[PDB]
This record gives C-alpha cells, structure tokens and sequence, in this order.
C-alpha cells in the first residue's frame, strides 16, 4: 500500500529509481544559521526595522525596491556569497549528484549554496535567481556579481557605470517571470522517476505547481516540518512524507541508503575548503 | 516562466 521512507531507499537501492528531480526551499539553510528576515529576534531583522518596509515580502517587490533599495540592499550583503556555507542537506544532494542520480536541483533559495556545495550549474536551476550576476534596472547592462560586491559590502546602493540607474541582482522579485532555466521543468519532470522536496512550504508559484508534472507513478518524498502545499490537497498514492527536522530526515534517508560514512567525508573535506 | 513569481497567498 502506502510508501515507507525505507521503501524509496530501497527503490534507490535496487537501481529502481535512477533520475532524481529535487525541489527545495528554504528550510533546508536555516541549518546553516541563515536568519529568516521575516523572525524578530537576529541582527539582520533588526537592520530590517530601521527603514519603511510595511511587511517583509516588499524587499521582494519591485514598487518598494525602486522607492527605497536599501531594505533589499541589506539582505544581499548578508547572503551574499562567502558568509553561509553548506550544510548537511546541501551535501547530501552534492552526493546525489556524485553518486549519478540527480537529474536536476530545483531551488527557491538566493543564497547560493548549492553552487557552493559544488553540484555544477548544468544540474541546477535557481529558479527564484542568484546574486551571482545583475543588470541595470534603467539600461539593462548586465555585470557580474563580484563588480557591485565592493559597494554592496560599504552599503552602497550599485549605480550602473553608464546611465547611473541603479543595479539590480538577478533575484527574481514577486510579479517577474522565472529565468529561461525554469523552462528545462518541460522535459525534466516527464523524465523523473522520484521526486523529492525538501524543506518548503510550496507556497510560491509557479514553483510549487511543479510537484504535479512527475507521472502519476513516480513516488513523491516529503522531508518537511509540515505536510504541505499540493501534496495536502492532492495526494498521490506513491507519496511519502517524512515528518519533522528536515536535517534529521535527510540523515535518515543517508543511513538507509547506506551513505553515511561517505557523506562524512565528504562534508569535512567540503567544509574544510570553504 | 510557467506564470509570474506569486504567492499562493
Ligand atoms: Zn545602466
């Protein structure tokens, strides 16, 4: 009947299941102490306050952005790349990829650590955008990340070098289309045989509308605080949710799929480059 | 690219 967490490592196991498409959201970087902007409590927030943001999500809107960049301008210096590193749930899908299952990595997530964790750019799509280049919101020049880094980092607001408009990463904001790699979710989500989503409440679309594209026999695991999003209202009868930590969960699935020692490894050896 | 980024709620 209905699916065990051991039942998809088995699957794994046996060579069942060989073209992993995974979805994450940003629950699997709270572990690596990134401060949620919305949750009183840490210095990022705090920074938050001292300006006229009337609720969290206009950091993500273009109205307030072009009113006032300075909200947005203080989150990107704390994500931008070099202060988070990788954690856990990160390398358990570099080994993913490693280990030759991994079809593509869908995130949400702008801080960049699955590019850090080293699963190359071909096997991601950071469908809500990266810091790891911007444009010119007036002349539509682009530049790469590290040329607006120097000012970013002096809490600086980046003005383009030719028209002086300001410069905006290519973070996708509330009311954009997603990048022109979404559109890879045409032929991945056919091909997948397992879906996994981890950390997210799907909340967002057209993200969260991608968990319905796999065919109606590929198993969907949840590893998640809360059963959520399309998988609530829609359930399928291969899907498995593993309720709670998602770092928990994600060792778990590790231990049955006979991993650890090799995700060991690997994770201080990654770490200690970093 | 299958609809603008937008909250479900
Ligand atoms: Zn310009």
């Amino acid at each position: 009947g209905k699916l065990s967490l051991q039942d998809v490592a088995e699957l794994i196991r046996a060579r069942a299941c060989q073209r992993v498409v995974v979805m994450v959201g940003a629950g699997i970087s709270t572990p690596s102490g990134i401060p949620d902007f919305r949750s009183p409590g840490s210095g990022l927030y705090s920074n938050l306050q001292q300006y006229d943001l009337p609720y969290p999500e206009a950091i993500f809107e273009l109205p307030f952005f072009f009113h006032n960049p300075k909200p947005f301008f203080t989150l990107a210096k704390e994500l931008y790349p070099g202060n988070y590193k990788p954690n856990v749930t990160h390398y358990f899908l570099r080994l993913l990829h490693d280990k030759g299952l991994l079809l593509r990595l869908y995130t949400q997530n702008i801080d960049g650590l699955e590019r850090v964790s080293g699963i190359p750019a071909s096997k991601l799509v950071e469908a809500h955008g990266t810091f790891a280049s911007a444009t010119c919101t007036v002349c539509q020049r682009p530049f790469p990340g590290e040329d607006i880094r120097a000012d970013v980092m002096a809490d600086r607001v980046p003005r383009c070098p030719v028209c002086t408009g300001v410069v905006k990463p290519d973070i996708v904001f509330f009311g954009e289309p997603l990048p022109q790699r979404f559109l890879l979710h045409v032929v991945d989500f056919p091909m997948a045989d397992l879906l996994l989503i981890l950390g997210t409440s799907l909340e967002v679309e057209p993200f969260a509308s991608l968990t319905e594209a796999v065919r109606s026999s590929v198993p969907r695991l949840l590893i998640n605080r809360d059963l959520v999003g399309p998988l609530a209202w829609h359930p399928r009868s291969r899907d498995v949710a593993q309720l709670g930590d998602v770092v928990h969960g994600v060792e778990s699935l590790v231990e049955l799929l006979g991993w650890t020692e090799e995700m060991r490894d690997l994770v201080q050896r990654e770490t200690g480059k970093l | 690219s299958y609809g603008r980024k937008k909250r479900r709620q």
